[PDB]
DNA sequence: TATAATGGGAGCTGTCACGGATG
DNA sequence: CATCCGTGAGTC
């Protein structure tokens, strides 16, 4: 079924790059994975510990006291994977945003900055967002990036 | 059938010979990797377009 | 052509500052090129 | 963000990828972001510690093929196992026929499977030993492999700015003398593009 | 601004004669 | 010596 040809004539493929700008970043995003609904959950646990981490020593950088090498450490890596797992869901969810881009075309404003502006939604979209309504993320988003 | 429809003429005898690859599968991806370079080949989505 | 320019340019700091994926940051540089290019002249490189 | 000056990069011939000895081909896939390039490499570094880089990626290629080599193993028992246990059931001898290419098609896959690993495995072996600047790392997943083993070897970047670099660490004196070499060889083609 | 929603879309068509880079 | 891209092709 899977011949030894197909294999490499899919990476042959992949790897040239296209020389049209719109065709070349929509070939960007198919490259991660959808996300499923328990998955959406758990970034978002992630950000929030994340983002939380951070609040922490945002203000305590002001007044001055920090904490000790094992626990600045541990609560910086949250930091990171926090910041880390914002990415991911951006990455993931990047469909969602050219989806409905597609819609606004030819009114003065090009696909492109349509495409970005909606990302840029997306961006606050993903910080604001809450995992104890049990709502998917795609509709929360839709909202922002509108 | 190549043979059968357009085997009156040597110049597509000498065209089926010279056919590098053979194959249904084959066929389709070869067409598709030499008309959108850039995107994944299935065997359902050269078939498609 | 320069409000092409200025918008993407202002749209590049705002997502740099954000500190977004490499994936969105570099597709707004991309456009910022294409945007100073098209502005030097247009129809140069891909349709005008 | 930095940005290129069309003029000098699309106008033919290419005054950048003349420059820098880049392709012209090569110069688009750089500044509009569809392919890395590396900027520097500290090949002091990498020859320090060539040797023992070379032991750790030989012990993942062993350790790779040593799977293989046992998971083929344990699918030949349960081919040889079964094939019997359809014999003890008393079924067709050409029944049993299904069941032998089948299992010849299963270990054909596992075998293919680890030999992609090795080869990618291979492939970055190959690019982190002969890797300098000017160089263009079309694979997007090979740069990441190649930046989470050995990204404290190399400065790599993309885009205009990576450019901008390879401009900034560009020896006007030396290249003009390297080129001069090639003028005083008498050989045309290379003289040619030298000139 | 909390149901859920996740990869675009028109191509453009009838030159001509040439130099330079590539074959 | 023959292909591929870019630049020419009268004035009011």
């Amino acid at each position: 079924d899977e011949s030894e040809a197909l294999r490499q004539a899919r990476k042959d493929a992949e790897l040239t790059a296209s020389a049209d700008s719109v065709r070349a970043y929509l070939k960007q995003i198919g490259k991660v994975a959808l996300l499923n609904a328990e998955e959406e959950v758990e970034l978002a646990k992630r950000i929030e510990a994340g983002l939380y981490a951070t609040q922490l020593m945002t203000e305590l950088s002001e007044r001055g006291e920090k904490l000790p090498a094992a626990q600045r450490r541990d609560m910086m890596w949250i930091c990171r994977d926090g910041d880390r797992a914002k990415n991911h869901l951006l990455e993931a969810n990047l469909r969602l945003v050219v989806s409905l881009a597609k819609r606004y075309t030819g009114r003065g404003m090009a696909f492109l900055d349509l495409i970005q502006e909606g990302n840029l939604g997306l961006i606050r979209a993903v910080e604001k967002f809450d995992y104890t309504k049990g709502y998917k993320f795609s509709t929360y988003a839709t909202w922002w990036i509108r | 059938q190549i043979v059968e429809r357009f085997g009156f003429s040597e110049i597509m005898r000498s065209t089926l010979e010279k056919d590098n690859t053979v194959g249904t599968d084959e066929a389709l991806l070869d067409i598709y990797r030499k008309l959108r370079p850039g995107e994944p080949p299935t065997k359902e989505s050269a078939q498609t377009l | 052509l320069y409000r092409r320019v200025i918008n993407r340019n202002n749209r590049l700091k705002r997502l740099i500052d954000l500190g977004a994926p490499e994936i969105i940051v570099n597709n707004e540089k991309r456009m910022l090129q294409e945007s100073v290019d098209a502005l030097f002249d247009n129809g140069r490189r891909g349709r005008p | 963000a930095p940005v290129t000056h069309i003029w000098y990069f699309k106008g033919v011939p290419s005054r950048l990828g003349y420059l820098l000895d880049l392709a012209p081909k090569d110069l688009e896939k750089i500044i509009y972001f569809a392919a890395y390039v590396i900027t520097s490499v500290d090949e002091e570094m990498r020859h320090n510690e060539l040797s023992t880089l070379e032991a750790e990626m030989a012990v993942e290629r062993k350790a790779v093929e040593d799977q293989r080599d046992g998971e083929l193993e344990a699918r030949a028992q349960k081919l040889e196992a079964d094939l019997a246990e359809l014999e003890a059931e008393g079924a067709k001898a050409d029944a049993r026929r299904k069941v032998r290419d089948g299992g010849e098609r299963e270990m054909r896959q596992i075998r293919d499977r680890a030999q992609r690993e090795l080869d990618r495995l291979e492939d970055i072996w190959s690019t982190f030993t002969k890797l300098a600047p000017k160089q263009l790392i079309v694979d997007e997943n090979l740069y990441r492999e190649l930046v989470d083993r050995y990204g404290e070897y190399f400065t790599g970047a993309m885009g205009a700015e990576s450019i901008q670099k390879l401009i900034e660490n560009f020896d006007i004196d030396a290249e003009a003398e390297s080129l001069r070499d090639v003028i005083r060889n008498g050989k045309g083609q290379k003289k040619l593009r030298a000139l």
